[PDB]
């Protein structure tokens, strides 16, 4: 699952 | 609010109290009081606000991707009952972030940065929505996430560098948008590509400091590009 | 209760769902519901119990090691008032075990394994109590911990083998009480000493099955005493 | 911080 901020 | 009778000082010095004690709860709830104080927040308190529930909405999304999982592998009325009060429960901690932008933390924000900073966070908790949402408020909440994702974009690119850290985080989450919620994998991609090309082209501009921001957001950029190609 | 209007059964399933979307906090209280019901617990239902709010107040101490820190360090009143919050939660989870235990699950157990397991489950709670006791409760906390320990130990001893996995965990937290909780480092010592030498000269009696389950909490004091020494 | 089960 891909990153986020 | 059951924080109206704290101070507003107090109300920050226990979020970040909470935060190093790793109660996100608790500095959620802590945050949400200072911002019904009424008064905008600095970039601090920002940062304080969007931590604290990307905590507790990230451990809501984790559990409800394992139930719905589970829910799937099983399609009695268990699994559903409690993946629904789970889904219940998230949506209504993004009901509570979507207030407080609401309510008034975007009307009132000036200055660019603190505007695509609230406007990101409404993407973002539109986004979440979207994840569990099934239906005809399904779509609605896509492009209200998009709306708000692409009123942020623009502003950044009008008001900050390409280095800026919220104008990449911003671009980081949009992307994700994208990709995973809008079934757009090639323009996640482009986002991505066009925004780490173009922040690599003014790193020359920063101190070091700003150099070790920058490039910490570029690296999830590379991150999610080599998972996606 | 809040949870008296659904099925035991449907609760065990969902802390069994809790667990796995690692949503400690609704386990527990899953599992609360289902003492509630009035009936005993099967083996499998008291390991889920226990590891249910082993977790929720494992976190909470946690938590409290950190801002008990930072209020030392610190000698206004928020660092304490914080402190003191989640001190408060803390021993209301330590409450409402003990009253589950007393209500009624230790006095209707009468197979030496449930209580055993049940008096361990009193002596840790009432240890974990004493790590935040000051004053004259606090002797009154330590010596209770100890009986419970202690009985469950003496039922232990007369009525299981020495590598059985709740002996050997019974004696584990006994040993952590002795050191940290009653300054008794020699006791602690020899405890685990003991149990790991009687285990290990057990071990030939155990299928491969038993093996596993003995020698993982073995383990653990070998793993506490070269920390001791 | 030592082990309990
Ligand atoms: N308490 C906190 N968690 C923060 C306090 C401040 C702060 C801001 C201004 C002035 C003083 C403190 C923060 C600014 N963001 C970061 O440093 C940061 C670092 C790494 C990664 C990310 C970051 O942001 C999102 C993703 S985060
Ligand atoms: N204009 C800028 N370049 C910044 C000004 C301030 C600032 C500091 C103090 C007071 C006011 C503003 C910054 C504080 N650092 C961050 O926010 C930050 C740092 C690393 C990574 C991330 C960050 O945010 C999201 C992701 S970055
Ligand atoms: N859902 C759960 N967490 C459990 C279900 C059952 C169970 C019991 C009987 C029948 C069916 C299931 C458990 C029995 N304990 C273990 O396996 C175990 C393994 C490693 C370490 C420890 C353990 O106990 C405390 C420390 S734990
Ligand atoms: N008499 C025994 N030796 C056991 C009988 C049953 C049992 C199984 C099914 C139904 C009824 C009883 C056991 C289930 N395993 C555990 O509890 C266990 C396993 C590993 C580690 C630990 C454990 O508990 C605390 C620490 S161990
Ligand atoms: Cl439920
Ligand atoms: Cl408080
Ligand atoms: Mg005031
Ligand atoms: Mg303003
Ligand atoms: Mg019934
Ligand atoms: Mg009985």
């Amino acid at each position: 699952f891909p990153a986020t901020v | 609010g059951a924080m109206g009778s704290m101070e507003r000082a107090s109300l920050i010095q226990k979020a970040k109290l909470a935060e190093q004690a790793e109660r996100y709860e608790d500095m959620a709830a802590f945050m949400k009081g200072a911002v019904e104080k009424g008064e905008e927040l600095s970039c601090e308190e920002r940062n304080l606000l969007s931590v604290a529930y990307k905590n507790v909405v990230g451990g809501q999304r984790a559990a409800w991707r394992v139930l719905s999982s589970i829910e799937q592998k099983s399609n009695g009325p268990e699994v559903r009952e409690y993946r629904e009060k789970v889904e219940t429960e998230l949506q209504g901690v993004c009901d509570t972030v979507l207030g407080l932008l609401d309510s008034h933390l975007i009307k009132e924000a000036g200055d660019a940065e603190s505007r695509v900073f609230y406007l990101k966070m409404k993407g973002d908790y539109y986004r979440y929505l979207a994840e569990v949402a099934t239906g005809d408020d399904k779509k609605r909440i896509i492009d209200s996430a998009r709306s708000a994702y692409q009123e942020a974009m623009d502003i950044s690119k009008k008001e900050m560098p390409p280095t800026n850290p919220i104008r990449l985080g911003l671009a980081l989450n949009f992307s994700v948008f994208h990709y995973e919620i809008a079934n757009s994998p090639e323009e996640a991609i482009s986002l991505a590509k066009t925004t780490f090309d173009e922040a690599m082209a003014d790193l020359h501009t920063l101190s070091e400091d700003s150099y070790k921001d920058s490039t910490l957001i570029m690296q999830l950029l590379r991150d999610n590009l080599t998972l996606w190609t």
